[PDB]
């Protein structure tokens, strides 16, 4: 049970990008699946996430510009990132939790998104 | 060489008294085999007198013979008769005070009163030495009753422990729909928990289903109380217990592993007899 991602690449400020990640190996439907980023020197920060029984919240720097969306049938997390900026630049990872344990347990491979300036 | 008053399975009493006689036309030298008399607790002492007079030589005075007079004495003694119920099992004292008893006293009443001492006296007229008979204790009088009560209470247990297992191997099966009802709710829980916390659809969709299912379980209980559940369904439970109580040919007497007409009221009716006997003797039991 682990996830793989595909969709990262280069794009300049104000552009658009759609992110996709597919969970596999699960006997059931995972409760939580979200998106996380990692600045070139900072820590692993939260971008967007959807818990099924809980909220579907975004981070402050993320709010209003990106859209997270899960489809439980195909078991896929989507992050539509528009109005990008150099501060949006980070290595984006796919995190998933099988049960509502607040925290993070499963992680993805990781895709790089670059916004030049 | 003291005498005995024995108790039999029936109400009668067997009286052993060693009369000092045998080399006698008239008693006015080996003794004769001790006299064994069968008496009833309701016949008076006068009948016991003319009973002993028959198995005794006549009493000669001058030209004529006459039946010997027989006098029964007991240790009976400030305004309350000191009853002990011990009889021969008592302590005994150096010298006792004897009193004559009327020939109209029933043997049963005379014996229970004389039980305050260890022995009651029997004096034959014309013979100077008086005989001695040990009064039976309360435990003596109720030997066959107590020994039969112990026998009754033990067969009842050999018969109760099979009704016990019959009435406990009928609950694990009859409570199957109760465990299945719990499994239905826990399985219904998992459906509700999963769809909310593991599926996109929200409370807008599932809650009516939970309401329609709630009314369904209420109506299912209405069709259930519309069967034999009303009032006492114990008749249906009694049929399953009656089928489980099959007869067994294991023991000829006190048959094991079966159930039928449990006559325990005779074990209680016998205990009421033993305790009533303890009261008139003035003892606890
Ligand atoms: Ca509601």
């Amino acid at each position: 049970v682990q996830l793989q991602e595909s969709g990262g690449g280069l794009v300049q400020a104000g552009g658009s990008l759609r992110l996709s990640c597919a969970a596999s190996g699960t006997i059931f439907s995972p409760h939580y699946m979200g998106w996380y980023r990692q600045a070139p020197g900072k820590e692993r920060e939260f971008v967007a996430g959807i818990g099924f029984g809980t909220t579907t919240n975004y981070a402050n720097s993320v709010k209003g510009r990106f859209t997270i969306s899960r489809d439980n049938a195909k078991n896929t997390v989507y992050l539509q990132m528009n109005s990008l900026k150099p501060e949006d630049t980070a290595v984006y990872y796919c995190a998933a939790r099988l049960y509502p344990i607040l925290g993070h347990t499963y992680w993805g491979q990781g895709t790089q998104v670059t916004v030049s300036s | 060489t003291k005498g005995r008053l024995l108790t039999t399975p029936t109400r009668l009493l067997k009286l052993i008294l060693p009369i000092p006689f045998h080399p006698e036309q008239e008693y006015i030298e080996d003794a004769v085999e001790p006299l064994a008399l069968l008496v009833h607790p309701q016949q008076p002492l006068s009948y016991l007198e003319r009973l002993i007079q028959a198995e005794i030589p006549p009493l000669l005075v001058k030209d004529r013979e006459k039946l010997p007079e027989i006098i029964f004495r007991a240790e009976a003694d400030s305004n309350v008769a000191s009853y002990s119920g011990l009889g021969r099992e008592g302590p005994s004292k150096g010298d006792t005070h004897w009193v004559r008893w009327s020939g109209s006293t029933e043997i049963g009443d005379f014996i229970r009163d004389a039980a305050r001492g260890r022995e009651f006296s029997v004096t034959i007229e014309g013979h100077a030495e008086e005989l001695r008979v040990a009064v039976p204790s309360f435990k003596d009088r109720t030997y066959y009753m107590r020994m039969r009560l112990r026998r009754m209470s033990q067969e009842i247990d050999q018969m109760a422990t099979v009704k016990r297992e019959c009435d406990l191997l009928a609950h694990k099966g009859a409570h199957a729909l109760a465990k299945g009802g719990f499994a239905a709710l826990a399985a219904w829980w998992g459906i509700v928990y999963y769809v909310t916390f593991h599926t996109d659809m929200g409370w807008d969709l599932v809650e009516p289903i939970t309401y329609l299912a709630g009314l369904a379980s209420i109506m299912g209980g209405y069709l259930w109380f519309l069967f034999i559940s009303r009032d006492l369904s114990y008749k249906a439970a009694m049929n399953v217990t009656v089928s489980r109580r099959q007869n067994a040919l294991y023991q000829e007497r006190g048959f094991d592993p079966a159930k039928w007409d449990q006559l325990v009221h005779d074990a209680n009716g016998l205990r009421r007899e033993i305790k009533f006997a303890a009261t008139e003797y003035g003892v606890e039991w």
